[PDB]
RNA sequence: GACCCUGUUGAGCUUGACUCUAGUUUGACAUUGUGAAAAGACAUAGGAGGUGUAGAAUAGGUGGGAGCUUCGGCGCCAGUGAAAUACCACUACUCCUAUUGUUUUUUUACUUAUUCAAUGUGAAGACAUUGUCAGGUGGGGAGUUCCUUUAGUCCCUCGAAAUUUGAGGCUAGAGGAGAAAAGUUACCACAGGGAUAACUGGCUUGUGGCGGCCAAGCGUUCAUAGCGACGUCGCUUUUUGGAUGUCGGCUCUUCCUAUCAUACCGAAGCAGAAUUCGGUAAGCGUUGGAUUGUUCACCCACUAAUAGGGAACGUGGACCGUCGUGAGACAGGUUA
């Protein structure tokens, strides 16, 4: 039942700023004064409201399972990870967005890496290894990942080449059933 | 056929073929009596007078 | 004769003698025979649209394009549809993968439809094993407010959370607690939802075990457990709020020991409860007295759903309002 | 595709009856835990089988639906999958 | 290669002590008023109750009671119903009307609660607000070094249930340095180490598997520690009739027969004709089209017939790396 510590929330905001832009907007005060504050339970981090944390702290540590929306968990080496459970906030505050077709999104939902024929339209001025959010044609958040290369190299590369390193997608949800 | 296509060894194919041929053998073994009945009906229908109802 | 009919039904359908006696008491021979034929007959499968993500005509057009035969489920349910046939599996279709819809039953329609969640409201669901009820409350309130979801088991709990994240509720806290423990732990919810575990006599097409896997011992312990469940729910509920809050009880049992009796017990124990019209169009009147046991005449508004009358799972509803 | 088997031939040690019954799940394959997790059906492998058709009556005059059955043949050798029920 | 191991990395599962408390926190209470508008529930006085079912009937319910009988209407009888009706007695609730009132709550308005401005009187306004406890939490701070699995008592408590169960208490069988991060996996990617140089060669074919019954013999000491063929029974398995990836295509020689035809016979309701099965037989000959990635199946055309095979399966990439590690790339090379 703890908030994050120094290096923990440093790595957390490192990933969250590699993937998003307006982390001020995420951790900024609301109208009522309630704030969205990072929580981490069983080496797994969650995003909750301060009032939610206050009303949930009444529960014993072992019996409580989930709180707010799960952002990720830290590995034994200390490496922080963001997941498809943290997808919605990532889509809300995405920096770079890449849109894919249906015939390419279906392998993307399966777990295949993005191919050049899959993408529908491109984001501009995308760095080589910058994080990006993968949407479908209907602007539905499908996943996230690190692009293999920049937009121009993607343009001048073969259609069969791998475009983005597919990190996580909707697979995790139906994995657990 | 699918089992043999995914077979991995000579003994595998051995026992698969033996098992299949055993299945057909047992099926005919149960079919023992219909064959006798149909043989008898064949014999009579052969030794049956042939009339022309129209003539 | 009655004994001859009981023996014939038991022999021909496989029901336990004691449960068959209860069902024969519940329904007259014609209605009983219709009920047994219905509950051995498989129920249709319905699809609930995710209003947060898409709307009915768009989803229907998409499934027609993909070859799924659909029909709107009566005038009552706008969010629902009924499946006849589907070339593409319902599991693998892009709409279901993205969360455009969910698979369920009309009995899953009815209770959250009885409930009337509003924006910026505090809601509870102490039994949401499939998660469809929590998801549909979220769809009704447009992801405004707070949802608390309580479960006993890690397995159906992870199924629940998978459904919730697939449908993008975004404002539910999912927990493994005791339903009796929930009020003392938190309490004070504007609305509360109880899908009480029961004998399951309502849906034996889904649960063929209930055809025999129900003894008198279970018929005794289960109503006591749901009695404590309604005690917990009425403890949780708030009497006064800016937006009116109501208790909703839903169960999938047809036997009277599970239906109208526990709610009569709750009404007798706590005067603060009244029952209001639950607001459901199609249903059957609640019985005023069944087995020498007087029940409060107000139970008239209580609705019942039978497979034989309507192509729906056997289902039971109750709606209450708290005074103090 | 073809190598899976949906139902198994279960022999009941008492009452001397053998019936085809649906396979519920695979519980333990002694040869390999990995085979256990995947669901591999080797010799002597205990699975869970639906015995509703048999209609055996348990204590309290109660019926049972799912019971242990030991696969006792070599399905790779003979595709038909045979088990002895545990009662 | 499979396979084993090592380190990193992911996927996990579990642990990460105990006692208070900060952070907290849920509910209530009071502060907290005056009116007006209302509504609900408890005071009463009255009117009317009563179907899930069947029963003739819309069965509160209970105790007596077999016709008070005004009439034999109906009691009785009799179905039918958990409950049966005549009667006279009883008490419960409701659906209400009314007021014979008590309370509670919401809204509004005002300042009298509370709190602010001024600061040595004014204002917001019963909203906020503060304090009181009954809880819970707590790895943060301080300080030290019981629960888990099982059965009983069916004993006590709390419940439920028209009388029997449920949940605790109790009893007795087995378990146990601390917030830094850890333990561990027939698992994943990566890098590496270890091991096998590689396969079959009296191998191959036509008759399934599981369980039971029977079973000569043998056996630990005897058919019962037990092994145990052929059969039969139960499941597959029953009451109305497409699979195939690289390949091939042609010709020629030779050989085998596990023989399509020619020759020969044995058997068959084999009248004849046309046939089927069996065997002796390799001298003889053994053609196409459709379809296909392509073959066979099936399909159809000739033809005595379009049979199967063997011939050492007969002759004509993998590191050195560089740029990435949640996934890869390289007109880079060394080159065999």
């Amino acid at each position: 039942m703890r908030p994050l510590t120094d290096q923990e929330m440093k790595i957390v905001l490192d990933k969250l700023a590699n993937y998003m832009t307006d982390l001020k907007s995420l951790i900024a005060p609301l109208e009522d004064g309630d704030r969205y504050v990072f929580r981490m339970q069983k080496d797994r981090v969650y995003y909750v409201k301060l009032s939610i944390a206050n009303i949930a702290t009444c529960v014993a540590r072992d019996k409580l399972l989930s709180l707010g929306t799960c952002l990720g968990k830290m590995t034994k080496s200390g490496k922080f990870r963001l997941h498809i459970t943290a997808l919605p906030i990532l889509a809300q505050n995405a920096r770079y967005k890449i849109w894919v077709k249906d015939n390419g999104a279906q392998p993307f939902l399966y777990g295949s890496n993005i191919v050049k024929a899959h993408v529908g339209r491109w984001t501009e001025d995308c760095p080589e290894h910058s994080g990006c959010v993968v949407y479908n044609m209907a602007d539905i958040p499908l996943g996230f990942g690190v692009t293999a290369r920049s937009t121009a190299e993607a343009r001048r590369l073969d259609p069969t080449g791998i475009v983005c390193f597919r990190q996580a997608d909707c697979g995790e949800y139906l994995r657990d059933e | 056929v699918r089992l043999l296509k995914y077979a991995q060894s000579l003994y595998q194919c051995k026992q698969l073929k033996r098992a299949a041929l055993g299945r057909m053998a047992t099926l005919i073994k149960r079919l023992k009596d219909p064959l006798i009945y149909l043989d008898q009906v064949r014999q009579h229908l052969a030794r049956l007078p042939d009339i022309n109802p129209t003539t | 004769y009655t004994n001859q009919l009981l023996k014939d039904i038991c022999a021909y359908y496989g029901y336990n003698e004691y449960l068959a006696e209860k069902l024969l008491n519940l329904f007259p021979p014609r209605e009983a025979f219709a009920f047994f034929e219905a509950n051995e007959t498989p129920r249709p499968v319905v699809i609930r649209t995710n209003t947060l993500r898409t709307h009915r005509r768009d989803l229907a057009q998409a499934l027609i394009n993909r070859g799924v035969t659909l029909e709107p489920v009566g005038k009552w349910s706008k969010v629902g549809l009924q499946v006849f046939d589907s070339k593409v599996p319902l599991g693998a279709t892009p709409e279901y993968l993205a969360g455009h819809y969910i698979l369920q039953a009309a009995s899953s329609f009815l209770p959250v439809m009885a409930l009337c969640p509003q924006e910026n409201e505090r809601c509870l669901d102490m039994a949401a094993a499939p998660g469809g009820k929590t998801t549909h409350m979220a769809a009704l309130m447009k992801n405004t407010g707070v949802i608390f979801a309580n479960d006993p088991s890690k397995s159906r709990a992870k199924g629940l959370i998978g459904n919730i994240h697939r449908l993008g509720v975004r404002n539910t806290i999912v927990c493994n607690y005791d339903a009796r423990e929930f009020p003392r732990v938190i309490g004070g919810f504007d609305r509360v939802l109880l899908d009480a575990p029961c004998s399951g006599t309502g849906v034996i097409c889904k649960d063929p075990s209930v055809k025999t896997n129900r003894d008198a011992k279970d018929f005794m312990q289960l109503p006591h457990t749901q009695k404590q469940l309604l005690l917990a729910a009425i403890d949780s509920c708030n009497h006064a709020s800016k937006t009116g809050g109501y208790i909703v009880y839903s169960t999938c049992s047809v036997c009277v020991e599970e239906n109208e009796e526990v709610v009569n017990y709750a009404l007798s124990r706590r005067p603060n409860v009244k029952l209001v019209e639950t607001g459901l169009p199609f249903g059957k009147e609640g019985f005023t007295s069944y087995m020498g046991k007087t029940f409060h005449p107000s139970l008239k508004l209580t609705r019942r759903f039978y497979p034989h009358l309507y192509n729906v799972d056997g289902f039971f509803v109750a709606k209450f309002k708290k005074i103090g | 595709m073809g190598l899976r088997y949906k139902k198994a031939n279960v022999t009941h040690p008492t009452l001397n009856v053998t019936v085809q019954l649906p396979i519920l799940s695979v519980k333990k394959n002694p040869s390999n835990p990995l085979y256990t997790q995947l669901g591999v059906l080797t010799k002597g492998t205990i699975i869970e089988v639906n015995v509703s058709d048999l209609g055996i009556v348990t204590a309290s005059g109660k019926i049972a639906w799912g019971r242990y059955a030991q696969i006792t043949n070599n399905p790779e050798n003979d595709g038909c999958v045979n088990a002895v029920l545990l009662v």
